[PDB]
């Protein structure tokens, strides 16, 4: 299968037709997604296949073929890019500044960007082109629109 | 059956496009992985 480093779609025949259910990230041979996109699930790559290595419901995150290797942070100042890779679209990078999810845990930065759900897992970068977390958990405030958390897992 | 294939590489887009506010919101974490508002 393919290894290369990058932003990949994660698609499905199940449904009517092929359906993009959502992204991930391939770095240092491992590829990461949110735990939502997949449910756990083996993935196809090619005539290969990637199997589930460590993943979390309540982080909502999963790793294939080894563990999490992201462990960039937002600064908590900077403006950021979200690599949107929307169904269908192609790859297109939005600049923002983050807002702060509030937590009894601690605060979590969090973009106000609002793309289809199979868009979930489009990686969030700084401006040194690291990954600082995944796209696509969130809440829908008092407008309607949806404010994503900067989803970000641990490296061991 | 799930599948990936590839939708480009991961870099800094210089002079993209900027938009999006920068909201403080309260929120909770539950064990099912849903973020919720605390009011
Ligand atoms: N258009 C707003 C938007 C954008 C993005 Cl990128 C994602 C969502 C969204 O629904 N995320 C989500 C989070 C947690 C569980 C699930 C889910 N559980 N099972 N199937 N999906 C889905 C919503």
């Amino acid at each position: 299968g393919e290894t290369t480093d990058g932003v990949y779609r994660v698609m499905t025949r199940r449904l009517l037709g092929s359906t993009q259910v959502g992204v991930g990230v391939m770095q240092e041979g491992v590829f990461h997604t949110m735990w939502h996109v997949t449910k756990g699930a083996a993935l196809r790559s090619g005539e290969g296949r990637l199997d589930p290595y460590w993943g979390d419901v309540k982080q909502d995150l999963v790793s294939y073929c080894g563990p999490w290797k992201l462990d960039a942070a937002w600064d908590g100042l900077s403006e950021v890019q979200l690599l949107a890779v929307p169904p269908g679209e192609r790859a297109k990078n939005i600049q923002t500044l983050p807002g702060i999810f509030k937590t009894k845990d601690g605060d979590i930065g969090a973009v106000a960007l609002d793309y289809p759900a199979g868009t979930s897992g489009s990686p969030i970068l700084d401006k040194c082109g690291r990954v600082i977390g995944l796209y696509g958990n969130g809440v829908v405030i008092k407008n309607g629109s949806y404010v994503s958390a900067i989803t970000q897992g641990k490296r061991e | 059956d799930m599948y990936i294939e590839r939708a480009g590489d991961i870099t800094w887009e210089k002079d993209a496009e900027v938009t999006g506010n920068s909201p403080r919101l309260d929120v909770a974490l539950d064990e099912s992985g849903d973020f919720s508002l605390v009011e």
